[PDB]
This record gives structure tokens, C-alpha cells and sequence, in this order.
């Protein structure tokens, strides 16, 4: 199965000069610059998709239906017609607060949710990451509260010591009282990525009722559909069978910027890795006009022979492949390691400079994960021999063209 | 990233 | 008769000047006839040995080889008239460094797209004709510059051309071994009745061929040498 | 003709062919260093511009640096406005800063104190909704809530609320009671801005932390973004500098950091171009090598012709760095007036573009270097041969 | 006195510690209008002796005295200056810069020398009307026969008036039928101003002219014999 064009001319390749042997050398680190950072580039923005829907998407409420200043009493008819309906899986309540801890003389807002602990694991993976033994001991009515992680970074307490937050007063008549403060205790501290630790905190929903003297009153009702890639459309036609009009929002507008930010590097970054290789495509250029001068007293002797006109353009066609063989591939081994050992390899510069980059403060997470996949390897090697078939191609145009009587033949 | 918009929509 | 060209002017603009190094050659070539054209050092020597190949233009008329022309015929056609009609043999080593010998000889068969059962076999039994089966898978540039000639004219007779171009068959290996060879040129022309032509700047290199009609300056019909 | 002997030994070795394909060899290396500068210019002007429009709404809006006391409060009458001669203030205008929390009869909310002045000039001021700013008399406890403050919180015009300062508390044998006041609403502000959440508008005189004095004074800089280096500086005494970093010390940080990985990820198109040269000049040496010893014989030291092929390396980064800072400024320019380039507009919401004058001299310093460095080894090689040992 | 007189410039060449000898135990001496004609064979020992004339390579075993002027002792830059002025190089390979035409390439040793350009354009085509390639000056080397351009490289280091010029193989590739229109004005320069030079073949019939017959046998000078 070996044809005249490749493996025959696979000979010529083995030439000796002077300085020729770091010509070989400069001429495969360049074209591999594009090939490496574009397969741990992409494999990184693999990571990112990953854990969105593990630590951000399966952690929040997917729709939220609340009333217009009224305490929501008749929720049970509301749930039996949300849970038919064909697209939508489950529904929980929640009654949402934005109170804060005073304890140790620090301020921090917080957001106090009431959910049901026999109910919060069948719509959402959120107790499935905390830092304790398990989460079974979560009861009602025991004067219990679950903070974050961060929110323990600056209250400067660990797990099994009182907390003290402030609670909204309530009041049927539009008067300002007095602020209730009361003394609870914390059972079991979690994390989640790196983001909503401080900014999240739940209380049972039977706890609920006796601090806002409220019997059976709840606030919103937090659903999960199929897909979340509608879920602007899905949650307007969910509250319609309750009511005139509600409050409708989903997670679009508030976390749906994290899904329109990993499709713009994906864009960018692989519009720069074009400007890499097409860039390191001009030392096969270079190379290649420098071997038609080279191999001029080779050319007209062939045409003697009895060469025809496609047989010496593709001479050099597949001449400049064999110098983008050697270095395209050599991206994809040094390609894997980095991709599959970005974990130490990502921390061992961490505890060099000391100032780590990427914290637990802006971003969504706080390490740098990463997803290898085979399917990215493929579009990396056709575009790289794709870019080496343009830049091979007037070189090899030219070699034609050439008198084999004008030279000493 | 840094491009941070944030309306919502009732 | 094989090929009776007429009209060889070639006015090739060497620094805008129309050369005259040949003009109007009126030559006749036979089937199995040795003729000798003996010419000046620099005169018209390697301009005529490149036109009845097909590399350069005929530029005023035409070589008519077998009763097709150079002018009509197009740049393919051409190259597989240069392959399996006519054969090149040089004095400037002109043979491909990055192959061995067993493959510069069969060079020719495996750009003609021939059955590989015949490659090696053909390959094998020019160099046995020679005397360079025990040097076969070697490389041109350990060897000496009188053996390495013996392989570019084994490289020309493979697939039994009509008319093999000599342009100085010696130059690179001595009278002794070019002697050898001339029992081999003559017993070529037996069996399947090919041509070739000397072409000597010298005096005593050609006495051995049958015609020996001169050249002055493109005037390759002046028998009086 | 040329008076020096330098310069004229490459003029006509820069491309000789002529052919349409023959004279685009020789000229492949300016196209990979211009290409580089494209690429780079035109991608961190809109880091730029998402930098600038994010210091105009934040920082533009809350004070970024206040020269307060060390050791408590600051007295205006010993340090007064003529006192405070630092260098990049534009004003001076007298504020307090306190982290306090609010209290209503609906829901709870935290935000900060801003004691400013109303008979002076605020940034605020376009920015509120039917709010006079001569209403904030020193002993009426008015108050101006944001927009996002008072969304939250259900809290209309004419209304009555209870900021308590939870820092500045006065020590008690019996219990632990907050210095709190009683504050009543006038309107809300709509500022286009985050800062509609914890920022509240107050007079300038309270005594809700002690006492009656400021605590600092509230300045504007040229650029809020180098604030680290004005921070050593000879200050007077009974003072401390405070800046932004102690509250969005993470907000902006990150910005930064994002400039330095997306510059670092368009800089290996100067890097890749940069090992051109040594292959556009490394061949020049090994096929040229008769021209070489001839000008050792002609007289030549091997210092001059090393200086030969210097230039070779630096031209193609000379024209290759002027006109890749000028096409990158063209494209910058002229993005949002025809149809955009990218495709689909993603944002929709007039997307800016920053150049900054002195970020264009530091880009195109950087690679005019990079040529240099790879000049060094080709140009070696053609000085320190032999003139009789390498051909001939 | 003696213009030069090389003593002892043994020239061995060195790889995988074996003394590859061409030059040993040199006695020649060069005068002030006093021609040489070294007839030796083609491998022997002809152009690694002139490379050693000039300076462009390092004997490692003695010294040559040159006017009062070694170069022992000397920079990469000191030897820039004799190089220029009194030496000159002819070669045979076509040492012709192609991109240059042949305005600049005789006036390239003028040059260097910091010559200002109002000699420039009256002293590169002196040597240009005697030969007869005055009219072919605005063209290019490249395009040339073998037969055009090989007269241009012959009066191309006679531009500062050298006093010593290594002329080698003045005919390798022209025929002897143009060689006898440059074969009897080269030797003028020698009765009204003063110079030397000589000339290096391996034929047997450029050196009837001579007044000084001399062979080279790979470094042996004692008799003359045949
Ligand atoms: C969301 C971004 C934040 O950056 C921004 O400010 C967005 C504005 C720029 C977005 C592209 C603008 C496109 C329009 C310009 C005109 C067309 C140009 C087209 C391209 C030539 O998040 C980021 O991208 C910053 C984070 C860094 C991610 C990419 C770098 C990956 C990590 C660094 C690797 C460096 C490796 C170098 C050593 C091997
Ligand atoms: N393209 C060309 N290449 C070489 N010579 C050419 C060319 N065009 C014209 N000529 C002329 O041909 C002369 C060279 O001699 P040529 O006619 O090729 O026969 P030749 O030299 O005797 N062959 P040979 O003696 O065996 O090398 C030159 O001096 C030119 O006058
Ligand atoms: N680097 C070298 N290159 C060539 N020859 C060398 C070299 N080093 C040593 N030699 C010796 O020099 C011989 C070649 O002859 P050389 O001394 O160069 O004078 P030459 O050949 O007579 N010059 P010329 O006859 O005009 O080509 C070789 O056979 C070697 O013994
Ligand atoms: C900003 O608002 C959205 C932040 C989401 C991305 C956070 C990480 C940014 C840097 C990503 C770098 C990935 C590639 C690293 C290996 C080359
Ligand atoms: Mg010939
Ligand atoms: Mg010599």
C-alpha cells in the first residue's frame, strides 16, 4: 500500500548541511506552540461545562414563582397542578429571607432559605457536598441552622458553637418594632464551589413558621424541568394555572452569564490558534523554496526520466506534511500529560509566586479543572495539515514551472 | 470574566 | 526511416540576443545506425542533445521522431515519449543521491506506473550486464566517479528505448571501462534494434561508429571532419 | 549610494526575484510580526473599555482613597482642606465612612454610611430621582436610600427606618447596646450602577459614632487604578491612608489578572514569528556562503559583518511593529460603526473601545525586541567562521 | 629591500590527532617587480598557500613577515586595514555577488575604506575602458553567459593601488580565444608605478613569459628538474 508520492520520497528528507540541524529543531517547536496550548485550552473550557452542572447548575432553583405582597397560604391546590404538568419533574417550597449574623463583631449578608429536609434531595444535589459525615441529623424544630463554609471564614467559628443572626420582624400593620435576636447553633458546615459559601444558608421549614408567626404560609415555590436550556419559556406558562400573573424569574438572569462567557473564549482562542500555526506555517515556506533550489539538479534529471506535470508537483506537496507530521503530533503527546496532570501541575506555580490566581471570591470556583476529550484531538489534526496544505502549495506550484534545459542538465 | 451586565427581568 | 528532423534553428535569447549555435540542421537518424557527430568545445554540443529529447522548444520547426512532432504533441505526451522511447546518458553524474543504486535504475519503470513483479527483476539484470550485481544495494557517494557512470547508462536502457541520447559517455570513467561497455551497446542493437548516437569533442573517441560526419556550428551536415 | 558601509550590504539582498511568488518569501517574516501586533491591539482595547466603563460606575461613583486618622478621629480645625496637598487630587470634600446595618418593618438590609456635604457639589446629584440635595439639614436625620436598597425592602417615600452602627458602640457594664439613631426617607436614586445596594446618602454632621468632627476627607484621582504606588508617600502626621482595596481589593484585581493571561496567550504569535527569523536567516547564511569570505578578503572585520545581518532581523521588526500598532488602531476605531465582524452581536449593548496612547508604545517596544533576540545566534554564525576553512 | 619573504610557514591541518601535512619547510620570497609562477598539481598545495599570504587563516607553528608587519600579534580588526590596501584576491569560481551589478562590486573595497563619493564615480570605471566592459555596466550578473562575466572579478581588487595582488587560475572556465585580450595589459603596471603580483595554474602553458620558473612539490623547492 505504499505509493511513488510519501514513502518514496521519504529519502530525500535525510539531507546534511551546516546549520540545518537546528532548522529541524526551530521548525517543530513553533508549529507545536499551537498544537499544545489549543488542546489544554480547549480541555480546560471542557472542565468548566463540567462542573457548571455539578457545583452551579444542579445547586440552585431552576423557577421561582412568587406573589405580589402576599403571604402565599394556599399552596396546597398550587402543587398537585404544577406536578403533572409534562416537563416539569418536582417542586419544593421556599420561604426566602436576607437576614445577617451578629456574633464576634463582623458584618455579613446572608440569605436565609426554608426548605423541607424530606423534600430538599429530590429536586437538587445541593446536601450532597457537605464537609461533615452526613446530613441525617438535619431535623425540624430543634433550633438548627446549616451555614456555608465561608461564612465561618469570618465569623471565626467551626462546627458545634452558637451563632447568633438577626430575623425580619413581622408585623400585619405597617409600624417599626423592636428586631428579634435569637441564639442557634450551627450542625455542620459545607462548601459548594467556591461562591455560593458565603452567600447561602438554609433553616428547616417548620422553624420557619414559628419565627415569622405564620401557620401554614409560605412564599415561593422552586420547581426543576428536563432541560435548561429552555428555562425562559418552560417557567412562564408553569405559573398560569394558580393565578392572573406572578413574579416569574429563572437562572438566566441571574446565572446564565456563566453559559454565554464559555462560548466567547471558545471563539476567540480558537481564532488565535489559526494565527499561531499560520504564522509556523511560514517556516515550511521557508524550507521549502530553500530545498527547490537544493534538489534543482534532482528535477531536471526526472524530467529526462519521463516525469510527468502531476508528478513533480506533489513531490513537495507531501514533502512539507512530512515537516508537519513530525511536529504536529508531537503536540498531542506533550498535549495529554498537561491536559490530564493539570491538577499538580497548576499548583506546583500556585507555591511558587505565592499569589495564587483564580480565588474564591469573584470567580464561580476556585481550582482549575480539566476534561480531555478525543474528539477535539481529531479537529486539532485536521486543521493543522489543512493550514500545511495551504502553505505547501505555491511553493510546490513553482517547482514545475522550472526549464530542465536552462539548468547545467 | 469581567463583561458583568446583570438586569433582570420580571 | 525513424526520424528525419529538419528546421533545428534555435534562437534562444541568451541576454536579448538571438543565438545562432544551430541553424537549419537538415540531420537524418536510421534504426540501428551509429552516427558520430563531432563538434567544436563550446559550439553546439548540449543545446542539440537537449532539442530531440522534448526539454527545450524547437522554436522553428519541428522534430518529427517516429512520425510525431515535438511541437504538436503536448507536455504529457511527451514526457512518456522521454520515457519509453529514448534514454539520457550525461557527464555530470546526473543520478539521484537519496536512493540507492538497485532504485536509480529502476527510476524509469516506477514513474511509467509498471507491474512491481517487473521492477526489481529488470533492475537486476542491467547491472549483471555491466557487472555491478555485487554493488546493487549501495549508495552514489561511496562509490568511484568511473563506477558511478556505469549506472546512468544502465539506467537508460531498461524498457528498451528506440534512441538513446549520449551526450559524452566518457569524461567520468576511463577508456578501459568505456571499452567494455561498447560490446554491450553493440549487442543491445541485436535484439531489440535500438540507436544511439557519440558525441566527442575529441578526435580519437569516436572511430569505432559508422558515420563519422561533423559539426560546424549548427552545420551538423558537413561529412568532412 | 550610501556613506556608510553598513547599511548598504542588504538593500539589495531583500528580495532580487522578480516574480509574483519570489519577492512574498522574503517578506513572509513582516507579515508574522504585523499579524502578532494586530492581534493584540484590537483585543486589549475591549479589556480596556470593560475596564474603564467598570471604574466609571463603581469607583467613579463611591470614594476611592480617604486620608483618616490613626488613632481615632480627625480634627478638621488642625488638619483643614489647606493641609492635604497630595499629589493626583483634584478636590477635597469632607465625608465619614461607617459600616452599619439598616433596620425596616418589612425585612432587614446592610450597607455603608456616606456623610456627604450638601452645600457642596456630589456625583450623585444627575443621578437622583425628584431628591433635592439642599434637604439634608444637619439635625432632620434625612436620609437617601439606593434604588436596589430600597427595592428589597419595600420602603416608599415619607417612611421611617433605624441605621445601627454595630463598630462604633459604646462600652457598658450591663448589656451590649449599639450607638443607633432614628432616620427618616425622602427618595430613592436611580444611578445605573451595584453601589444602589449598600450606599445611602447622609449629612455630614450626626453624632451616631461620637461626640463633633469628620473623620477623613474624600479625594478624586487621575487614575484610581495604581493606587499602590501613592500609598508610600510623605504623608502628614496624625493621619492613615485608607484606599478602595479594603472592600473591591478582589473586584478589580481580577481584571488585571485577566490582562496578563490574555496578552501572555497573543504574545506566542510574536514568539512563533520571532523563530522565523532565525530560519528566514539561518538559510541565507548556508546558500549565500561565497558572499561571506569574499568580504573577509575585501577588507571586512568579522565585528562589521556581524552588523550586517542585524538589520535583516530588525527591519522586518521595525515595519512590522509600526504598521501592526497602526492597523490595530484602524480596527480598534472603526468596530462599531458597520456591521460587526464577530457575527452575531452577543451583548447588544454599545460594546466600547479603550485605546490608551501609552499601552500602544509598550506593546510595540516589546516586539521590536523579540526580533533582536533572535538575530544574535544566525549572525554569530556568519562573523565567527573561518574565511578559509568554510568553502574554500 | 625584500618586500616578502615567508620563512617557515608549515601549514598542517588536524583531525582525530592526525597530521594531515601539505606545507612543511618554505623558503619563498616575494619582491617588488619580480613575477612568480607556482606550476604544481591540482591537489597539492596551491590554494592552502594563499590563503596563508593574506592572513585568512592561522599556521599555528611559526610567523610571516610582511613589510615590518606580522600578524601574530594581531586583532580580527588590525588585519582589515593590509587586507584592503596592499592585498588582493583573484579567484576562478565566480566569486561575483549576484545581486550586485557591476557599479558597486568593483567599487565595493572602495567602500569600505571610507571613501568619500566624489572618487566613487570617477575611479570604479578606470579599469573599465581598456577591457572594454565600459558600455556593459547597467546590468546584472545573474542572467550573464560564462563567457561576460568572468572579466569583471579580474580588475575588481585594483581600485587603491595594491602592491600585491594573488591572482589564481586566470583561465578555468573562459576559452583561450578572449584570454589573449587581458594576457598582456594585466603585467604593465609594473615599469611606471610600481607593483607586484602572480599568477597560480596547474596547465603547462600560462608560465612561458615568466622570468622566473619555479615548481611546487607538495612543499619541496631545491632544484629544478622535471
Ligand atoms: C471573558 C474574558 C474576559 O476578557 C475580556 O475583557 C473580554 C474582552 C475581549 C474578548 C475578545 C474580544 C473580541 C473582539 C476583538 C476584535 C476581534 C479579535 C478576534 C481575536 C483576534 O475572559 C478571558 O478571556 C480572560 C481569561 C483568559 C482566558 C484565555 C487565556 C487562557 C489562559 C492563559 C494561557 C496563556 C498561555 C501562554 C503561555 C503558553
Ligand atoms: N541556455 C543555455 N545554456 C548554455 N549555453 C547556452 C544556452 N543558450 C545558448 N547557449 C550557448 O551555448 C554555448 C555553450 O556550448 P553549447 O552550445 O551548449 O555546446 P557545448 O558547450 O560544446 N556542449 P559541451 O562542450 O559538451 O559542454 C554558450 O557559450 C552559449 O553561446
Ligand atoms: N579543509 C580542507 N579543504 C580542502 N583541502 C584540505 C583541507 N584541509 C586540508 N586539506 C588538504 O589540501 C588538499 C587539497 O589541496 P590544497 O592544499 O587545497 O591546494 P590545491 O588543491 O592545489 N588548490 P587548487 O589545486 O587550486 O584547487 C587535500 O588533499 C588535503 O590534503
Ligand atoms: C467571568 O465573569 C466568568 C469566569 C468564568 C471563567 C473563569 C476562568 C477564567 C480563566 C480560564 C482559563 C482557562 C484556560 C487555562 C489553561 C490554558
Ligand atoms: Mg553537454
Ligand atoms: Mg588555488
Amino acid at each position: 500500500p505504499l505509493s511513488l508520492l510519501i514513502g518514496l520520497r521519504f529519502s530525500r528528507g535525510r539531507r546534511r548541511g551546516g546549520m540545518v540541524s537546528l532548522i529541524s529543531v526551530i521548525s517543530t517547536i513553533g508549529i507545536a506552540l499551537g498544537v499544545a496550548v489549543l488542546i489544554v485550552g480547549l480541555s480546560a473550557m471542557n472542565g468548566f461545562e463540567r462542573e457548571l452542572n455539578n457545583r452551579i447548575l444542579a445547586v440552585v432553583p431552576h423557577g421561582e414563582i412568587e406573589a405580589v405582597d402576599q403571604p402565599w397560604t394556599n399552596w396546597q391546590e398550587a402543587l398537585d397542578h404544577v406536578q403533572k404538568v409534562p416537563g416539569i419533574a418536582a417542586a419544593a417550597p421556599y420561604i426566602n429571607f436576607t437576614g445577617l449574623v451578629e456574633s464576634g463583631a463582623n458584618l455579613r449578608a446572608i440569605q436565609v432559605k426554608g426548605v423541607n429536609p424530606q423534600q430538599e434531595q429530590r429536586l437538587s444535589a445541593l446536601p450532597s457536598f457537605v464537609q461533615g459525615d452526613a446530613w441525617r441529623n438535619f431535623k425540624a424544630g430543634e433550633q438548627q441552622i446549616i451555614i456555608g463554609k465561608g461564612v465561618a471564614d469570618a465569623l471565626k467559628v467551626k462546627q458545634g458553637d452558637w451563632v447568633s443572626i438577626m430575623i425580619p420582624n413581622s408585623n400585619p400593620e405597617h409600624k417599626l418594632m423592636q428586631p428579634k435576636r435569637v441564639r442557634l447553633h450551627v450542625a455542620g458546615i459545607l462548601q459548594l464551589s467556591g461562591q455560593l459559601d458565603h452567600s447561602f444558608a438554609m433553616i428547616p421549614l417548620a422553624d420557619a413558621q414559628q419565627y415569622l408567626d405564620m401557620g401554614s404560609s409560605v412564599s415561593g415555590i422552586a420547581l426543576k424541568m428536563t432541560d435548561v436550556f429552555n428555562a425562559n419559556k418552560l417557567v412562564r406558562d408553569a405559573g398560569e394555572v394558580t393565578n392572573s400573573y406572578v413574579y416569574i424569574k429563572s437562572w438566566i438572569g441571574t446565572y446564565g452569564y456563566m453559559y454565554r462567557d464559555i462560548q466567547m473564549i471558545r471563539a476567540i482562542m480558537y481564532l488565535a490558534m489559526v494565527l499561531v500555526i499560520g504564522v509556523a506555517c511560514f517556516n515550511i515556506v521557508s524550507t521549502l523554496v530553500m530545498a527547490v533550489k537544493d534538489k534543482s539538479g534532482d528535477i531536471a534529471v526526472l524530467r529526462t526520466l519521463g516525469a510527468k506535470d502531476g508528478l513533480i508537483r506533489a513531490i513537495f506537496v507531501w514533502y512539507g506534511l512530512l515537516a508537519g507530521l513530525f511536529g504536529s503530533l508531537c503536540g498531542v503527546i506533550i498535549g495529554v500529560v498537561v491536559s490530564l496532570q493539570l491538577t499538580p501541575i497548576i499548583e506546583w506555580i500556585e507555591k511558587l509566586i505565592g499569589h495564587q490566581f483564580l480565588s474564591s471570591d469573584i470567580y464561580f470556583i476556585d481550582f482549575l479543572p480539566s476534561e480531555l476529550h478525543w474528539l477535539d484531538v481529531f479537529y486539532v489534526l485536521v486543521t493543522a495539515l489543512l493550514l500545511s496544505l495551504l502553505a505547501s502549495w505555491y511553493p510546490a506550484r513553482r517547482a514545475s514551472n522550472i526549464d530542465p534545459a536552462r539548468v547545467l542538465s | 470574566c469581567s463583561s458583568n451586565a446583570k438586569i433582570d427581568q420580571l | 526511416i525513424l526520424l528525419q528532423c529538419d528546421n533545428l534553428c534555435k534562437r534562444y535569447q541568451e541576454g536579448s540576443v538571438q543565438t545562432d549555435v544551430l541553424h537549419n540542421v537538415s540531420f537524418s537518424v536510421g534504426e540501428g545506425e551509429m552516427m558520430a557527430i563531432v563538434g567544436s568545445s563550446g559550439s553546439g554540443k548540449s543545446t542539440l542533445l537537449h532539442l530531440l529529447g522534448g526539454l527545450d522548444t524547437p522554436t522553428s520547426g519541428d522534430v518529427i521522431f517516429n512520425g510525431q512532432p515535438m511541437s504538436k504533441l503536448s507536455s504529457a505526451a511527451k514526457a512518456e515519449l522521454r520515457n519509453q522511447k529514448l534514454g539520457f546518458i550525461y557527464q555530470f553524474h546526473h543520478l539521484l543521491p537519496d536512493f540507492t543504486a538497485l532504485e536509480n535504475v529502476a527510476m524509469p519503470l516506477l514513474i511509467g506506473k509498471k507491474k512491481p513483479a517487473e521492477i526489481n527483476s529488470r533492475a537486476l539484470e542491467m547491472l549483471k550486464a555491466v557487472g555491478l550485481d555485487h554493488r546493487a544495494n549501495h549508495r552514489p557517494s561511496e562509490l568511484s566517479g568511473g563506477e558511478r557512470q556505469r549506472v546512468a547508462i544502465a539506467r537508460a536502457l531498461v524498457n528498451n528505448p528506440r534512441l538513446v541520447l549520449a551526450d559524452e559517455p566518457t569524461g567520468n570513467l576511463d577508456a578501459r571501462n568505456a571499452d567494455s561497455i561498447f560490446q554491450l551497446l553493440g549487442e543491445l542493437n541485436r535484439l531489440q534494434g535500438t540507436a544511439f548516437l557519440v558525441v566527442t569533442h575529441d578526435l580519437q573517441l569516436a572511430k569505432r561508429m559508422s558515420r563519422q560526419l561533423e559539426m560546424r556550428d549548427g552545420r551538423l551536415t558537413a561529412e568532412l571532419s | 549610494y550610501q556613506p556608510v558601509a553598513l547599511f548598504i550590504g542588504l538593500r539589495y539582498m531583500r528580495g532580487r526575484a522578480a516574480d509574483r511568488f519570489g519577492r512574498f518569501v522574503s517578506w513572509l517574516s513582516t507579515i508574522g510580526i504585523t499579524l502578532g501586533v494586530m492581534a493584540l491591539v484590537t483585543v486589549l482595547s475591549v479589556m480596556n473599555g470593560f475596564e474603564r466603563e467598570l471604574q466609571n460606575n463603581i469607583l467613579g461613583l463611591m470614594p476611592q482613597a480617604i486620608l483618616s486618622s490613626e488613632h481615632g478621629s480627625l480634627n478638621p480645625q488642625q488638619l483643614p482642606e489647606t493641609a492635604v496637598k497630595l499629589d493626583g487630587v483634584n478636590r477635597v470634600a469632607p465625608i465619614t465612612t461607617g459600616d452599619v446595618v439598616l433596620q425596616s418593618a418589612r425585612s432587614v438590609a446592610v450597607g455603608v454610611m456616606l456623610g456627604i456635604d450638601p452645600a457642596q457639589k456630589d456625583p450623585l446629584t444627575p443621578y437622583l430621582v425628584n431628591v433635592k440635595q439642599t434637604d439634608l439639614e444637619p439635625g432632620k436625620y434625612n436620609v437617601i436610600l439606593g434604588e436596589q436598597l430600597a427595592s428589597q425592602l419595600g420602603v416608599n417615600r415619607g417612611d421611617q427606618i433605624r441605621v445601627m452602627v454595630p463598630s462604633a458602640s459604646q462600652f457598658t457594664p450591663m448589656g451590649r447596646i449599639p450607638s443607633q439613631r432614628l432616620f427618616n426617607v425622602i427618595g430613592t436614586f436611580a444611578a445605573n450602577s451595584e453601589v444602589d445596594g449598600y450606599e445611602m446618602l447622609v449629612n455630614i454632621e450626626d453624632a451616631s459614632r461620637l461626640m463633633g468632627n469628620i473623620t477623613g476627607w474624600r479625594l478624586w484621582l487621575d487614575e484610581p487604578l495604581k493606587v499602590d504606588s501613592l500609598s508610600q508617600q510623605k504623608l502628614p502626621e496624625g493621619s492613615k491612608w485608607q484606599d478602595w482595596r479594603d472592600r473591591k481589593g478582589e473586584l478589580f484585581q481580577a481584571v488585571r489578572m485577566e490582562k496578563n493571561m490574555m496578552g501572555l496567550l497573543l504574545s506566542l504569535i510574536v514568539a512563533v514569528a520571532a523563530f522565523n527569523i532565525i530560519t528566514s536567516l539561518g538559510l541565507m547564511v548556508m546558500e549565500k556562503q561565497g558572499e561571506v569570505a569574499i568580504l573577509q578578503t575585501q577588507g571586512l572585520t568579522p565585528r562589521q559583518i556581524m552588523m550586517v545581518f542585524m538589520v535583516q532581523g530588525a527591519s522586518a521588526g521595525i515595519i512590522g511593529a509600526i504598521l501592526g500598532a497602526a492597523l490595530g488602531a484602524l480596527l480598534a476605531s472603526q468596530l462599531n460603526n458597520l456591521m460587526p465582524i464577530i457575527g452575531v452581536l452577543l451583548d447588544g449593548a454599545a460594546l466600547p473601545v479603550a485605546i490608551e496612547p501609552l499601552q500602544v508604545i509598550v506593546i510595540a517596544l516589546v516586539a521590536m525586541a523579540i526580533a533582536l533576540l533572535s538575530t544574535l545566534y544566525p549572525s554569530w554564525r556568519a562573523a565567527a567562521t573561518q574565511p578559509a576553512e568554510a568553502l574554500r
